[PDB]
RNA sequence: UAGUUGGUGGGGUAAAGGCCUACCAAGGCGACGAUCUGUAGCGGGUCUGAGAGGAUGAUCCGCCACACUGGGACUGAGACACGGCCCAGACUCCUACGGGAGGCAGCAGUGGGGAAUAUUGGACAAUGGGGGGAACCCUGAUCCAGCCAUGCCGCGUGUGUGA
RNA sequence: CAGAAUAAGCACCGGCUAACUCUGUGCCAGCAGCCGCGGUAAUACAGAGGGUGCGAGCGUUAAUCGGAUUUACUGGGCGUAAAGCGUGCGUAGGCGGCUUAUUAAGUCGGAUGUGAAAUCCCCGAGCUUAACUUGGGAAUUGCAUUCGAUACUGGUGAGCUAGAGUAUGGGAGAGGAUGGUAGAAUUCCAGGUGUAGCGGUGAAAUGCGUAGAGAUCUGGAGGAAUACCGAUGGCGAAGGCAGCCAUCUGGCCUAAUACUGACGCUGAGGUACGAAAGCAUGGGGAGCAAACAGGAUUAGAUACCCUGGUAGUCCAUGCCGUAAACGAUGUCUACUAGCCGUUGGGGCCUUUGAGGCUUUAGUGGCGCAGCUAACGCGAUAAGUAGACCGCCUGGGGAGUACGGUC
RNA sequence: CACGGUGUGGCCGAUGACUGGGGUGAAGUCGUAACAAGGUAGCCGUAGGGGAACCUGCGGCUGGAUC
């Protein structure tokens, strides 16, 4: 581009889009579990993944992953969701915080307890 | 069309040096003569001649070679008709840490960047030579 | 774009001025973006970056604007006035149905919203502000205290020996 | 004053990235920022042992800049990776040959005023240290006024001819428009000779023929296209243009004088032209041939093959505005080894007529330097530089939807 | 002159029986269009036809093999 072309038309910059639009620039969001179900991963993975469909205070209806082994969630539970992708479950872009509102902490764990929200055993 | 005769002169010099010519000739003008005189004083070229046969005038430059390489390794137009460059006395460019010369047109004549710094004036940066 | 652009006579203001009005003329703005439309308080500054740039405008300081929503004026040196007046609108409260009352975006606090942000505290001793001749009175400005690992900085949770 | 007495957790150990083994489970349970782990010996899942990094904190999520030269002013690209408009002309704008005088707008220098305080930085001071507070500086890269300089750019006056253009002689060409005309061939029609096949395919069949085909000879009708020449030839801005003749008409090449004196280059919007197919109205219709019909092939055949055949292909007057509209390479200018062809001209030399040197404008093959990721380009650059315009920013969704113009 | 009312138009959003195409997943069905001369060279524009990739006509390109 010549100097005259730069003066007539500048350099355009392309705005970026957030990977977690349902959070609406908040670190976490409250929601109500519309569904609690199980999905299968894409290839080359094979498992039985635990997912929930949650209606957020932002107005969106999204899907969140439940981490750890064993969860007490059912429909109409009130949960807190944060960002985070699974990358083997299509369309799942958020995680559920274990041990926050209705989600319980994972039991029988003693390593990495702050994630999964397990209190320190005596 | 031809719109930058200074750039034409610099390009002729660069191509002649790359082709190992001994002499390079072009149509003449007082600005090119001044630039050639500055180059000769700085030692990049050997001799400058002007032949005035008629209304036309021809400028001739004798080139220098040293240990199988041309003396002028880089000559670059800086200010151009499409973008003119002016610098103050505190922002005059330095060409490879002073081992080169930046030709500057100032209100006191055409001189090198260090001469302009010594005189405490700025001007238009014509070319970088090294 | 038709008080629209300019001019004259007059009005009006603390003061220049289409600020207003009666005539006269056809002017004025626009690709150097007018008109319309979306978003937005601005700056000193803050973060990042080698720099050029990019992002941002809490806490401190300057300027502007607003005070339940709109339209006005009064008093006064100064307001079109957060805790003043008049009018209109929505909402809320007391009533003995005769009649009345109100505006926390001041400090504290309540409900709600939210992932999330504190006490219905003390004193005018200090610095200021208002009144008074003074004594002195007022001051949720301010100076302090309470709560929170929210951040920065500092310290401790012991030292030596002991095969 | 009494007494170690009241006081230690969090993340991680496959690579990026410092820190490794054992049990449990067997593509399950689960982990995961990216690449990826788990299907019986899992350093990657869960526990334990050990270790690593931090420490009153440790991790996760969200957000900004960076790394990102990933919008490139500093500081990128467009032959084949994304990217040159199909091609011209031209408006605004950008840029613009040489000499000279003048001006001081751009440009440069000095002085003065201002650029609040706080903040950042430096030297100190006070906090038991540090955070923090604070004195003084430096900085605030800016703005304004005024005084100077005149190399370059701009303005003004004068001058010049190397760019650009004009007149006069000569030359080549399928350049364009209109009309006429010639020869070969296909098809149809009539007639003469003459008798069983013709045509078609890998092989066949549909089809034609004893009211006589095919073959052969003579004569008519009509349409479309121009063998040989013919060429890596020519002309045109591009799209494109081929028998011959006349009329109207554009550009180009070439020589020497004379003339004007920068009159130039590019070009957002705009506008003109623009293969084939297609559309409208009226004509024409030999051959060919989308659609369609029949015969074959095939598992099926909707196709490739065969026999027919309508629109169309042709003319007149208009529209449409798209192509792998390609050199996948925008226009203009200057410079940078050589060798061998060819087209249209100019000059010189031999010596009788045909050759040899040059020079210029096109068109080709190699190739030094240089450039490129490579392939390759290489005076017809994709090399070295300048002026202006167009365009690109991962692959799909998508040259799509909505709106608008035609 | 604020607020208000009437008539008629413009713009923004939400919603709507039914309907069209797109993407992702999984390999169930029908074929084999492209990549070798891919078994009819491929592709571009345009027009017609067809269950579907696609086929055919006209013009164009080499980003086509072998002679
Ligand atoms: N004149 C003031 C108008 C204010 C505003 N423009 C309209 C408004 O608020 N109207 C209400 C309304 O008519 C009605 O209330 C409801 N809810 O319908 C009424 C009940 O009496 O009260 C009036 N409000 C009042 N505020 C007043 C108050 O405090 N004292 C004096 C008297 O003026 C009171 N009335
Ligand atoms: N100043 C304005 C002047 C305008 C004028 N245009 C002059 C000009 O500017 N020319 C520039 C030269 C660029 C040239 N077009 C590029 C090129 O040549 N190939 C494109 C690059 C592809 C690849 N990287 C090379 C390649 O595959 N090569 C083949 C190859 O050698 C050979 O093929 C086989 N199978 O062996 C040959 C036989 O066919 O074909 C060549 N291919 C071709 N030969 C043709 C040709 O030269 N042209 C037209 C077109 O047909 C060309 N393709």
């Amino acid at each position: 581009a010549t100097t005259n072309q730069l003066i007539r038309k500048g350099r355009t910059t392309l705005v970026e889009k957030s990977k977690v639009p349902a959070l609406k620039a908040c670190p976490q969001r409250r929601g109500v579990c519309t569904r609690v179900y199980t999905t299968t991963p894409k290839k080359p993975n094979s498992a039985m993944r635990k997912v929930c469909r949650v209606r957020l205070t932002s107005g969106f209806e999204v899907s969140s992953y439940i981490g750890g082994e064993g969860h007490n969630l059912q429909e109409h539970s009130v949960v807190l969701i944060r960002g985070g992708r699974v990358k083997d479950l299509p369309g799942v872009r958020y995680h559920t915080v274990r041990g926050s509102l209705d989600c319980a902490g994972v039991k029988d764990r003693n390593q990495s307890r702050s994630k999964y929200g397990a209190k320190r055993p005596k | 069309s031809m719109q930058d005769t200074v750039a034409d002169m610099l390009t002729r010099v660069r191509n002649a040096q790359m082709a190992k010519k001994q002499t390079v000739s072009m149509p003449s003008s007082k600005l090119k003569v001044a630039i050639a005189n500055v180059l000769q004083q700085e030692g990049y070229i050997s001799n400058v001649e002007v032949a005035q046969e008629e209304t036309k005038s021809t400028l001739t430059i004798t080139l220098k070679y040293f240990e199988g390489k041309p003396v002028i390794e880089m000559v670059k137009r800086v200010s151009r008709p499409g973008l003119r460059q002016y610098r103050g006395k505190d922002k005059l460019p330095s060409v490879k840490q002073g081992l080169g010369i930046a030709i500057v047109s100032t209100s006191k004549g055409i001189m090198t960047d260090r001469a302009a710094r010594a005189a405490g004036i700025g001007g238009e940066v014509i070319a970088f030579v090294s």
